[PDB]
């Protein structure tokens, strides 16, 4: 009775699938994209909600960072994979903005769909894309509003990094806002290179965040196993061989031949060690710093001269103190070093948080290395406010290399939206269709604000057009009150970060053209 | 290995040929003889046997022996099927006719198996039978007492 | 069958079966390359078992990287992946060709015909239409104008048509600026490095030569003028005796004296490069850069290191050959004679760091013969394209600087060489007239899949083509913006010889072998 | 690893087999006909062996006779089945020489390989075979020696059976011909037509042959069920209606109404009864025989009669009891029948085999049916000795259809080989080919006799020819001792089956013919 189907002409695969066609492989990769949109739209600005991700390690993560939140999710679909992956370009250039990508290049897809159906195929609405985004990039210049300039000191910081901070940490715009200018300021490149990896953070279990603070050297969490913690004069000799002794590298054997050669052989090594630690002992050495282990003859003499030990056993640790302290690493025994010590002002330990910790502290060589200090109720806010120390220390670094700054808000959004949109409408050609939904994939970001701020959004949208009549660009939302009542954006200061928004523009389109110039989809077997 | 066509004759038969064959009938033969070799003369044995419900006869009569074997070799069966005969035709030639038979066989067995064409062989078996019946009619006696008590001991 | 008999698992293909076998894969694989020839084809999304992506056309790629399991399809992989060792692209016009002669045959040798009969004038539609491949060679001098229209051309078949005003310059000139007096170019002297730095359209051409590690040493310079280049493969770092013996000793202060015994030949070999910095008039900067290509310990870095003198380690076995000639330097393999005469000279030596990854470029050599090519595209998947690209456009030129001549273009040969074989079709006074017919159509093929890819008419196409070549003496072919017949020396698309030379003869061979294949077995399991 | 092959053209079968072409049709269906050839072979000619079949209900039959063999064996090959099929009309038309059948076709088939496989396909084979064949039916009549016409009596005849009986029953050739002949003549049709269906034979284990016999009239194993076993003058009554009276034939239902109808009731019945017995008992009938059930009441009232009963419950057994006594079944209750009646000469019964018999015995009237009683030691010996009866009861009306003789023994096929051979000599053209292959199929028959007697088949063979320069055309094949020293078959009487070799070429070559004409065969699924 019932029939089958034959093959057709080549079903020479052994389990592999293909999709090929407009409907089956453009618009699929475009959906899913959107996917991917939708799942980081919750948590997207500063009144978003948090996600609680389980990774495949069974790790807990509570963020509102799509950053570290599209890091854990295991996206297979092998288009979806090239809109996250764009994302860590803009992460690496400026630090921050990774929003963008998602809603800015998942919006040029799907606005995509709305033309693919209806007339011209992607060789045309990708030429539009092109030629919009290319007009935007001479929008943009025009738009920039403010330099960070003028009065280079802490309050200036500390207000120029605020969007950095509010936009992840709602309730704790000011309290990081003071922290993290001090850290900045702090290693001041003498209006050079500013180096982000000068600043560590310390993350100490206890209080809440008010207790946080910025220490200005290093701190390790290791004890001294010794009795010599209090250090004024904090002369420091770092070496990178054990404090046991010295071997050789061929072999090594001991022979003796008769008894007072074995009867006097372990004199020799105690003079040897009184010997060595004397050497750096009458140079005036505080502490000694290795990477190894310490014998018990090697304490006996360290605790005769009256020197500290400290055991650093990562090698970044003892590069990083030679770096603060100023000191050079010796891969031999202790000489008589005579210039390679460095010096601190107080070094010492103490228990802080139920975690005996050794502090390096510099009061007169203070800008070499910072160290903010996070206090919490919990890992998750430790790890969280991390993540917004981050983002100031690569904000200030975004704001040295380029210190112009375009007012934020949504504002620039709507104004690119609607000249892009009047370019369009002079354009003799059929393009013109994609040149505007270039212009309406900037609208989708402004709304994206107004729906997580419990405001209708086709509200918000008329009224921040209806303001913006050829002489203002400046209106932008109000998301901290209930009704949009859209004000100016640059009286309540929000406003940054012109690189980011010129690199973000440009990388988010060519990702969104990427996905469109696929034909033909080719699967393979899982395994 | 040999006989695998794509196409069998027929279904799946087993097939023997030639001497083997007959030498085979013949061992069948001489095994089912062995029931009633014990039951010849006064001083014969006599046999129980047991079918499969525990249910036993005991007899020493051919009659009874052989029809209870359950023989599914082909030519074995023919062993038995004289013993129904004689039954008939003379009432207690039972075990005595498949013994000879089986023997008649065993005489032949060496030489029937270098040559000796089937046709000769019938024709020195019905020359010596035709001959020995003869000679029983002719050696027979009788008597000429009828009706006396004569022939009343005779029957005895 | 025979081979069922004796196995009954054996499998055998009947007379009247095999060719519809060997011909039924051929048109599957046809299927799949015809969407990409040209600029007009499509892109292949490749999805592999460790989610890697793979966005690409290359005839090559498409198909090594497929799930087709077929033991014709087999075969003319074999044929395809000899193009890209010989004259790199070309492979998609390989198989479009023999998908032809061996469909078109069909309609042939079905019509009651013996395998036989097309085979036989198959081999004999090949010898004219080499004879016609000969008429047509052009020479332009080699100028570079012209190697810029053949790069071009190439080039523009493996990019989005935004790159190609890049890459264009980088190919022309990389490939020229390798050895001049009409020796042969060794591509080895071109390197091909990958950065994610920016954009797929900031790929730059460099002079010098970059290596993939930098210093060892927190107190060597980052930025080097005026340097000299030590170029050696000795081996700085602590080695042991052959005899494994080691050491006998008394005493705790003899382990001591061991320790500084032990490194003596270390030093021995340290403190003779130390020399050479004091032998090069040290009263400036100077710098003096040593690659030691082997392994080296901390000790003998850290004694460089206090000469100030910078020292790499762990270079590629390539490295010490192009940064040799590149410098100008002499590459040692011993200290037994080393002076001033064995540097070389570089004006500028600095690293950059991407991504936690140490870039050290030597720069500013007077004539190096060997050029860096650095491709800074944004995702993984971009460096694989470009680097394709590249790779494919200097054998592109190469093949322009090595062949005096070029030949017309994409279809301005294929349409005249098909009318050649047919005006010459009764010549063959017999049989093989059919294969006549059938080779000349099949040349068509390329022409023929070009109107469909750029979505012209395929029918008006080529008729209109025709016209104009018959009734003229041009040889004019498709364009791909128009569709109307134009002569390739006009817009810019060229082919080289050695292209039409293996496309004629190695089709020939591969079709005539499958279609005189009639009893495809599988047996020995 | 290794590919595997795909489907080629017409994979659309749910697991059908396919062959076409000389070699996967012709040549199987060519090789199947030698193995049922083969398997016969051993059994032809009087010097054949026997075959023990056991058929599919596990019951043993043990013969010679290829007719009965071929009906048990499960022959499942289309093509053996085409031959099996032609020697099963061969016992149709003549009852005899069905062996040659087997033979001649599967020579022709093998001999039609041989030239398959250098030469001429079927297409001329066929016709070289017809060619051939219509020649041997010229040859056929000119090879007449002898006719059935003198002596037609009991004599004559127990010499012209002989040759079908030695077929099959070599050492009984005298003794049966003995006997068929006693029932030959006992039917003689007044030189009309020879009913084969008025010889019966009885089957009674017991003596050997010798002590088989014929009986003219019926046999019968049932009972009398009385004392009036012995019949002299066996007027006999034959019914059809049960011995109880009459019934309904819907369903019938007996009211009472008052004492005296119940009381009265049965014993009208009896009385009743009693004038339907005595109805016949006043005829004078000695015997009723009846097919149906008899009452009490009739046992009682047939002793008071003195009437013999006979129960025959097969309807065709009465039936021809009818036509042996001369006497009509009457439907109908016992009339006092008159002129219906029939008449034995003696009715009784006896103790044979142990098996109670009823006997029908005529010595005036004989020739109305004789019955053949066969004795024997086993069952097996009976049985074959009935198909040995069979056969020269057929062979009498063979030689009433055509009274001419050709030599047996091989004469006449050896004539046949030879002339025809002649005759293809003389053929301008390929045809002799074929035409000299046909006549060689008649020489594998006169070679298969020789195999099976123990003698040099080239040697005998070569005699056999030698023998027939011209000038002799009678002497045939010796297989009665070793060295057969041929000689001539007239004087030894040896020739019969005319009629039988005239069809049996006509069966055995439409038979070759047909399997020739396959060229391609299409299977179903096997289940």
């Amino acid at each position: 009775h019932v029939p089958k189907a034959p093959g057709f002409a080549q079903m020479l695969k052994e389990g592999a699938k293909h999709f090929s066609g407009l409907e089956e492989a453009v618009y699929r990769n475009i959906q899913a994209c959107k996917e991917l949109a939708q799942t980081t739209r919750t948590a997207y600005g500063p009144n978003g909600m948090n996600k609680m991700v389980i990774n495949h390690l069974e790790k807990l993560f509570v963020t509102n960072d799509a950053a570290t939140i599209l890091r854990e999710l295991e996206v297979q679909h092998p288009a979806a994979k090239m809109i996250v992956m764009a994302s860590h370009m803009q992460e690496q250039e400026v630090g921050d903005g990774t929003n963008f990508v998602l809603v800015f290049a998942g919006a040029l897809l799907e606005l995509a769909e709305e033309l693919l159906r209806i007339g011209l195929s992607v060789s045309e609405v990708i030429e539009g894309y092109e030629i919009a985004c290319r007009k935007a990039h001479e929008i943009l210049p025009n738009l920039v509003c403010c330099s960070a300039k003028n009065l280079r000191d802490i309050d200036e910081v500390s207000s120029l990094l605020r969007t950095s901070i509010m936009s992840k940490q709602y309730g704790n715009e000011v309290f990081l806002a003071k922290l993290i200018a001090q850290a900045c300021v702090s290693i001041f490149p003498d209006s050079g290179h500013f180096n982000v990896d000068n600043i560590r953070v310390c993350k100490i279990l206890g209080s809440g965040i008010s207790s946080s603070s910025v220490l200005h050297g290093m701190v390790f969490k290791k004890e001294t196993e010794g009795d010599v913690t209090s250090v004024k004069d904090a002369k420091i000799a770092v070496y990178s061989c054990p404090f046991d002794g010295m071997i050789t590298e061929t072999k090594g054997t001991v022979l003796i031949k008769t008894a007072e050669e074995l009867m006097n052989f372990s004199k020799g090594e105690e003079n040897l060690m009184d010997a060595q630690v004397k050497a750096i002992a009458d140079t005036g050495a505080n502490v000694v710093v290795t990477g190894g282990k310490v014998a018990d003859m090697a304490l006996h003499y360290a605790n005769k001269y009256n020197i500290m030990l400290v055991r650093l056993n990562s090698k970044w640790d003892l590069r990083r103190l030679c770096k603060t302290v100023g000191a050079t690493a010796l891969p031999r025994l202790t000489p008589p070093v005579l210039e390679e010590m460095g010096h601190c002002d107080s070094v010492y330990l103490s228990e802080v948080g139920d975690t005996q910790v050794v502090v390096f502290k510099h009061e007169k060589e203070d800008g070499a290395i910072s160290t903010i200090v996070l206090r919490g109720s919990t890992d998750n806010l430790m790890d969280d406010i991390e993540r917004a120390v981050d983002d100031g220390v690569n904000t200030f670094k975004v704001l040295t290399r380029d210190k112009r700054l375009v007012p934020g808000g949504g504002a620039t959004e709507i104004e690119l939206a609607k000249q892009i949109t009047s370019y369009g409408e002079t354009c003799p050609g059929l393009e013109q269709y994609a040149i505007k939904k270039f212009a309406e994939a900037f609208e989708a970001i402004p709304r994206a604000l107004a729906e997580n701020s419990g405001v209708k959004a086709n509200e918000v949208i008329s009224k921040l057009y209806a303001v913006h009549q050829e002489g203002n660009k400046n209106v932008g939302l109000d998301i901290e009150a209930e009704v949009p009542a859209v004000k100016d954006m640059l009286e309540a200061g929000i406003l940054d970060t012109y690189l980011g928004k010129y690199w973000a523009i440009k990388l988010a389109t060519n990702a969104a053209v990427t996905v469109l110039r696929v034909d033909q989809i080719i699967m393979a077997k899982p395994a | 290995m040999m006989p695998t066509p794509v196409i069998l004759l027929k279904e799946g038969t087993d097939s023997s040929q030639g001497i083997p064959q007959l030498v085979s009938n013949i061992s069948a033969c001489q095994v089912i003889a062995e029931a009633v070799r014990t039951t010849l003369g006064p001083r014969g044995m006599d046999k129980l046997i047991v079918d499969g419900r525990g249910k036993a006869t005991i007899s020493n009569d051919g009659a009874t022996i052989l029809k209870l074997l359950d023989v599914v070799h082909p030519a074995a069966k023919t062993l038995v099927d004289i013993a129904k005969s004689q039954d008939a035709e003379v009432g207690d030639g039972t075990t005595s006719v498949t013994l000879l038979a089986a023997e008649f066989l065993k005489q032949v067995k060496p030489y029937v198996e270098e040559g000796l064409h089937p046709q000769i062989i019938i024709r020195a078996f019905r020359t010596a039978t035709q001959l020995a019946v003869n000679k029983i009619k002719e050696i027979a006696v009788t008597v000429k007492k009828a009706d006396k008590v004569e022939q009343r001991k005779l029957l005895e | 069958a025979a081979v069922k008999t004796l196995n009954p698992k054996a499998e055998v293909a009947r007379a009247q079966a095999a060719l519809a076998v060997n011909i039924s894969a051929a048109r599957g694989l046809q299927d799949v390359l015809r969407t990409n020839l040209g600029p007009k084809g499509t892109m292949k999304m490749l999805v592999s078992g460790a989610g890697d992506i793979k966005l690409t056309k290359d005839g090559n790629v498409l198909l090594h990287e497929m799930q087709i399991q077929h033991p014709t399809a087999s075969l003319i992989a074999k044929v395809a992946t000899a193009q890209d060792d010989i004259t790199g692209d070309g492979t998609t016009s390989n198989v479009l060709i023999i998908g032809e002669l061996l469909k078109q045959a069909d309609l042939y040798i079905s019509e009651g015909l013996h395998p036989r009969i097309i085979t036989e004038g198959f081999e004999a539609a090949k010898e004219k239409a080499l004879q016609f491949l000969e008429e047509v060679k052009v020479s332009r001098e080699m100028d570079r104008e012209t190697l810029i229209d053949v790069a071009r051309t190439s080039l523009r078949t493996k990019v989005h048509a935004e790159l190609a005003d890049v890459l264009t310059e980088a190919v022309v000139d990389s490939i020229l600026a390798i050895k001049k007096q009409d020796e042969p170019i060794d591509l080895f002297m071109i390197e091909i490095m990958e950065m994610k730095h920016k954009s797929e359209t900031d790929t730059s051409l460099i002079r010098g030569l970059v290596l993939d590690h930098g210093a060892r040493h927190p107190d060597m310079k980052k930025r080097v003028e005026d340097a000299y280049i030590l170029t050696c493969n000795v081996s700085l770092e602590y080695e042991k005796t052959e005899v494994n013996s080691g050491f006998f000793y008394k005493s705790a202060e003899e382990r001591e004296k061991l320790v500084k015994a032990e490194r003596k030949f270390i030093e021995d070999r340290v403190k003779k490069i130390i020399e050479l910095k004091r032998k090069v008039c040290g009263d400036s900067d100077k710098g003096f850069v040593v690659i030691n290509q082997k392994g080296i310990d901390p000790f003998s870095l850290d004694a460089l290191s206090k000469e100030g003198i910078v020292a790499l380690r762990r270079a590629k076995r390539r490295n010490m050959e192009r940064l040799t000639l590149a410098c100008g330097g002499v590459a040692l393999n011993s200290f037994d004679d080393l002076s001033p005469d064995c540097l070389g000279h570089a004006g500028l030596v600095y690293e950059y760091t991407l991504g936690e990854e140490k870039f050290t470029f030597i720069e500013k050599c007077n004539n190096p013969r060997s050029v860096t090519l650095l491709i800074k595209g944004p995702n993984k998947h971009t460096l694989t394209q470009i680097k394709d690209a590249v790779r494919d456009g200097l054998r592109a030129v190469k093949n322009a600087i090595d062949d005096g001549c070029v030949v017309p273009g994409a279809g301005a040969v294929e349409v005249a060489m098909a009318e050649a074989l047919i005006k010459h079709k009764p010549s063959v006074k017999g049989r093989a007239q059919l294969g006549v017919q059938a080779f000349a159509d099949a040349l068509l093929i390329i022409p023929k899949v070009l109107a469909q890819n750029s979505g012209f008419d395929l029918q008006e196409t080529l008729v209109k083509i025709q016209a104009e070549h018959s009734e003229s003496g041009q040889l004019v072919g498709v364009d791909l913006n128009t569709g109307e017949p134009m002569v390739a020396a006009e817009v810019g698309v060229w082919d080289n010889y050695c292209v039409k030379k293996q496309l004629l003869h190695s089709c020939t061979v591969i079709a005539t072998n499958i279609l005189l294949v009639d009893e495809i077995m599988r047996a020995g399991m």
